């Protein structure tokens, strides 16, 4: 048994196969008060909770290198996303959870990792991507990932409608692999939560 | 430092010479330093040598 | 050793575990401040020149290195081969003010002018990629520099990191590999 | 009257890895905090050592595959950080700065095989001295080997060690070398149940005492 | 023998900026005294916190006036010392010798009405991010404002406080600048009673963590 | 905050009248003695010169703050590139004074001249303005200056303000803004 | 001092460096750094957080 159940506000998740958290370039988030925001900016817990997102179907034709990305913050119709129309300064962390569910006929591998600034990779710079925070899935082992990370950036708050900082990764490292006893494919779903989300500059309503 | 070799003190105070780094809370906030040193190095399982 | 490699943990086996003994290392050389302390040269120059790290050459040891981090931090120097005098303006600066003397101007003095020069950027750190949908009111933002030099003519300009930091490495490559087995080259030799 | 110096000839002139620093013209200028700022690393060999990157195999993969038919060696390769199959890993990358290497660079077996799906396999670390590596799990056996098999722990970590008449050696392999100054490693594959199209991640890292030695700027610019 | 001594090239030349002192060549002189001379000041800063200065309206007046219609926006200005109703300030005659900025401007506004004529005022900090200021004291009442009456005492002073993604901002605009990067300043009436025509001057002036850094000479010479 | 603005009694708010923190700074760079410390060329110049402050530019950094300032008071230094050698003579010397070598005298040495000079006039502290009906037994009394020099060609004159102090502030001006917001201008960037 | 980054002291002797200042009575006669410190900050009137 390896399970693990994650709570982000009123919201969990609990797997019965995971293989831990990785938590990618700090355990805690730098300071939230610094000189660029006086002492205007809040915290905002209701839009720290978990939101759903499809990222693509794992199927046999999909070779090493296939890779779909996701850039954070992503469109929201929550709390978060009312955040970001109304105030213009923000941070905030990502807790992310990427399931994968065939069953344990199934092979191949998966790469998740959280990578800072994203730029589109050569398929030589592929071979490299361990280099960021990451995870693997693979049938045999586990159907769920997980990835921790702190917010950053040069400015200590951003203006996400003109930068994300962030991007989810998930890359086929090796071919899903079928049999009569497996799952034909796999589809992979996407479980994040925003963390310590602090606003600062209230903006006008729209009337 | 790294790659200054000389012995003798600077002539121009460190206020010229440099730019001055603010804090607000160099410390060991070395994660891969980290990340190294916490790599299993044991042998999982029952060993027989 | 045989571990769970899903997890992503770092694993660190040794020759002791077939009877080895791990040896003494000393890991001066890869040390990220003496390693981004030397002079790099930039190639592309003009009479008036803004100081952007990121026109360095991508597979010079320097360049290289620095693309090989995400976000980076340091002071300045650099060497400048000119005609006339030389004026340095601070990063945030009209081009125009690159026409007045009571800014940082060096007078013309042979065969070039070595300068130290502060961090200057409204940033706490750079970056060597960003990610902005756009930015505005492949391209990094204008903020993103360390001055701007000018003179009658620039004819030679090398740049020095001081107090390097880097943070969040990327993909480092090596030459791409057409034979067989190794990338072979002429090494030196005596005659 | 004043000091007497002598200018001295053959002194003076720039080095552009000078151990000097330059005259400051603008001071007082104070940098926004930058405290704790996230993923930073001080050394090349700690990411190299906690980061392991992908071989390069056959057309372009980061894995073997099991064979169908009777052939064993899954894959054979010079321990070199020029080697084709180490082309694409973050170790050769900073090694190419770099003119010698001494110590243990690590070797990572990652299983990707459904449950139903088994293996043993064998990694053998053949020394210069013989002309080709061996095919056969038989000759290499008398070497330094390790065999391991498929189960719960989909990962196995061997180290190549670091044996060699001069205490350093080129990172870098000259025109004139035939055979692979350091030798081969040779990954072989004992036998397989029902694993045929299965395949097995090899990725590689610094060990404990990998070092690189003296800066070097070798790339076409 | 004398000491020997290494003459550096790229060290040596004059730069109008250095930090070192030239050598003298006429000693002994006195001064008269000048003890206790009046009105020192050491730091640009402290007038500029001390002495407010007058923003630039409409035609050139000081001053905005209370509007007889239905229309409540008396002013609308960009938070920036570029601005053109900053451009006459004691402040933006300081600001432009600096290439960055940091912290509080404070806005101070003087009823100038006889003792029969009353008014209500509101003054918001309209952030970035929106395409147009409102002009509406309804629209923007959501962001961080301030809102007073007439009275015994004539001047109210309200913080424009620095919220930024950057820990410092510049200066000067760049023609590529559509939008204020720093946002605006809208000043609103909310109503009047026999105020038509009455008058409310408006200054600026440096707050307690207002900071220039990075001299510059920037000016057409 | 409300106040009786009809006495002029200073008023500083702070952001806190509303919830906000006042931060730290530091504000060494509009320090007056620290900004008035730099080189500043004359334009104007002839084999006879007489120092005058006020031929400095009025837009120039140095320029601006010292016409922003009605009293003032410092030593001085000049860099001077000329022919021949330059005599310096000091404040009430007769102009046929700097025909004579035993004045201070400086041989000619390539490139140019720095040097050195004290404050040398009669009065406790010079003005930038002088509101004289007349002031004889937009006109400055004769006695504000820094002596003079010559040489048999004067090229090159910059001038440095040491140990600067400043009295009763004075209007600066900013550039007169046409368009309809702000003035905007070319700020440097990278290519 | 402004705008001088040396650490090593002066060769030559300060009455020729730079002119000598004289008294009849550098002390705290800064009129405007008070002016700027007088300053009132607090709040006239009852408040209602
Ligand atoms: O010629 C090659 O080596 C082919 O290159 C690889 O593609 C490179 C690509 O060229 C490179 N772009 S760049 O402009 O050169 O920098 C970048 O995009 O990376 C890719 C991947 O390179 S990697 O080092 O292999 O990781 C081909 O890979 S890919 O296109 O699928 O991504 C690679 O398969 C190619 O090599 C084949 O051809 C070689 C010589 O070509 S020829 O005989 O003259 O026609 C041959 O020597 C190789 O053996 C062969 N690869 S094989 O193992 O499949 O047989
Ligand atoms: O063209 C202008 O901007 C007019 O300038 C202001 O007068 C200046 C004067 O030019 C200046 N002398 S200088 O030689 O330029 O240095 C100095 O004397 O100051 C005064 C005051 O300038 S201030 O910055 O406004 O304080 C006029 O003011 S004044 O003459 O009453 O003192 C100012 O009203 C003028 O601006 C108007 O014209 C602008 C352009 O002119 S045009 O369209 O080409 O014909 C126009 O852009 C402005 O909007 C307009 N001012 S408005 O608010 O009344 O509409």
């Amino acid at each position: 048994d390896r399970l693990l159940t994650t709570r982000n506000g009123h919201t969990t998740s609990t797997t019965q196969s995971s293989v831990g958290v990785t938590y990618g370039y700090s355990t805690e988030e730098d300071h939230v008060a610094g000189p660029n925001t006086s002492g205007l900016e809040t915290r905002v817990v209701q839009a720290e909770r978990f939101f759903k997102k499809f990222l693509f179907d794992w199927t046999t034709d999909k070779p090493f290198g296939y890779l779909t990305k996701l850039e954070l913050p992503t469109d929201h119709h929550g709390v978060f996303g009312h955040l970001v129309d109304s105030y213009a300064y923000m941070r905030n962390g990502w807790d992310v959870e990427v399931s994968a569910v065939g069953n344990q006929f199934n092979g191949g591998c998966l790469l998740v990792a959280m990578v800072p600034e994203w730029k589109a990779f050569d398929t030589r710079e592929k071979y490299q991507l361990t280099l960021f925070p990451h995870q693997f899935i693979s049938p045999r082992t586990n159907m769920t990932a997980h990835i921790t990370v702190p917010y950053l950036g040069v400015n200590r708050y951003d203006q996400y409608k003109k930068h994300k900082p962030w991007t989810l990764v998930v890359m086929v490292l090796s071919p899903l692999t079928v049999s009569n006893t497996a799952a034909p494919q796999i589809k992979v779903y996407a479980n994040i939560a925003p963390t310590y989300v602090h606003v600062a500059g209230e903006l006008p309503s729209k009337e | 430092s790294g790659n200054t070799g000389s012995i003798i003190n600077n002539y121009y105070m460190q206020q010229y010479q440099n730019s001055m780094s603010t804090q607000l809370g160099t410390q060991n906030n070395d994660w891969f330093s980290k990340l190294a040193s916490s790599a299993f190095t044991g042998l999982f399982g029952a060993l027989l040598a | 050793t045989t571990t769970t490699g899903e997890s992503a943990d770092p694993v660190t086996t040794t020759v002791e575990n077939y009877g080895g003994d791990t040896q003494v290392q000393r890991r001066h050389h890869t040390d990220v401040g003496f390693i981004m302390d030397r002079f790099v040269k930039i190639n592309s120059l003009s009479p008036t020149h803004v100081i952007d790290l990121m026109q360095t050459h991508k597979h010079g040891i320097v360049g290289a290195l620095l693309r090989a981090a995400t976000y980076y931090f340091s002071d300045l120097e650099i060497v400048v081969r000119h005609d006339g005098n030389l004026t340095w303006v601070p990063n945030g600066a009209p081009e125009a003010a690159l026409s007045n003397t009571s800014n940082p101007t060096a007078y013309n003095k042979a065969p070039f002018t070595r300068l130290a020069l502060p961090y200057t950027a409204p940033h706490r750190v750079l970056a060597t990629v960003y990610d902005g949908t756009n930015k505005y009111s492949t391209q990094l933002p204008a903020s993103f520099n360390y001055g701007a030099i000018q003179a009658q003519a620039i004819h030679e300009l090398l740049v020095r990191m001081k107090r390097a930091e880097l943070y969040c490495p990327r993909p480092l490559l090596a030459i791409k590999v057409t034979s067989q087995d190794r990338y072979k080259q002429k090494i030196i030799a005596p005659a | 009257g004043i000091f007497p110096v002598a200018c001295a000839d053959g002194y003076g002139g720039l080095v552009t890895t000078d151990p000097k620093t330059a005259d400051p013209v603008y001071g007082k200028v104070y940098n926004p905090p930058k405290t704790n700022y996230p993923g930073r690393f001080t050394n090349l060999l700690d990411v190299a050592e906690a980061c392991p990157t992908f071989l390069r195999f056959d057309d372009g993969k980061p894995y073997v595959v099991t064979r169908a038919d009777d052939t064993r060696l899954l894959a054979k390769f010079d321990v070199s950080l020029a080697a084709k199959h180490m082309s694409n890993t973050y170790l050769s990358g900073i090694a190419q700065y770099y003119t010698q290497y001494s110590g243990t660079i690590n070797l990572h077996f990652m299983f990707t095989g459904s449950t139903d799906s088994k293996a043993r396999y064998m990694v053998a670390y053949i020394p210069p001295g013989v002309e080709t590596p061996p095919d056969t799990p038989e000759e290499a056996a008398h070497c330094i080997h390790a065999e391991w098999d498929t189960g719960l722990n989909s990962k196995f970590t061997f180290s190549i060690p670091y044996v060699s008449a001069a205490d350093y050696a080129y990172t870098a392999s000259d025109t004139a070398e035939t055979t692979n100054v350091q030798g081969w490693v040779c990954v072989y594959q004992i036998t397989h149940g029902k694993a045929e199209n299965d395949t097995l991640l090899v990725s590689a890292s610094a060990g404990k005492d990998f070092e690189l030695r003296l800066p070097i700027d070798p790339r076409t610019q």
